[PDB]
């Protein structure tokens, strides 16, 4: 059993990091949505073309 | 005389080794008793350090 106690050890410890990785990403997009502006939008779009 | 002494005297070793036989049956049989009860209190040795 010292090996399927470690296992459960490992799972459990993957499904959280599951967890708290959707959330990272799901957050981050309100985030954006709810802080950009036109001069944000420059930014990156004229970051961009500079490489295309 | 002879002839009932030799028939009676041998016949007490064909009858001995049957027991013989009796004496290691019951030893292996009992034996599995050993194992099968072992094995199961052990199953439920892991289970309790498992639900622990």
């Amino acid at each position: 059993a010292q090996a399927e106690i470690e296992a459960e050890r490992k799972r459990a410890r993957e499904e959280l990091r599951k967890q708290v990785a959707i959330l990272a990403v799901a957050g981050a997009e309100k985030i954006i949505e709810r802080s950009v502006d036109e001069a944000a939008n420059s930014d990156i779009v004229d970051k961009l073309v500079a490489e295309l | 005389d002879l002839d009932l002494a030799k028939a009676s005297a041998t016949d007490q070793l064909k009858k001995a080794k049957a027991e013989a036989q009796v004496i290691i049956e019951q030893a292996n049989k009992r034996r599995s008793q050993i194992l099968d009860e072992a094995k199961a209190e052990a199953e439920q040795e892991r289970t309790k350090i498992v639900a622990q």
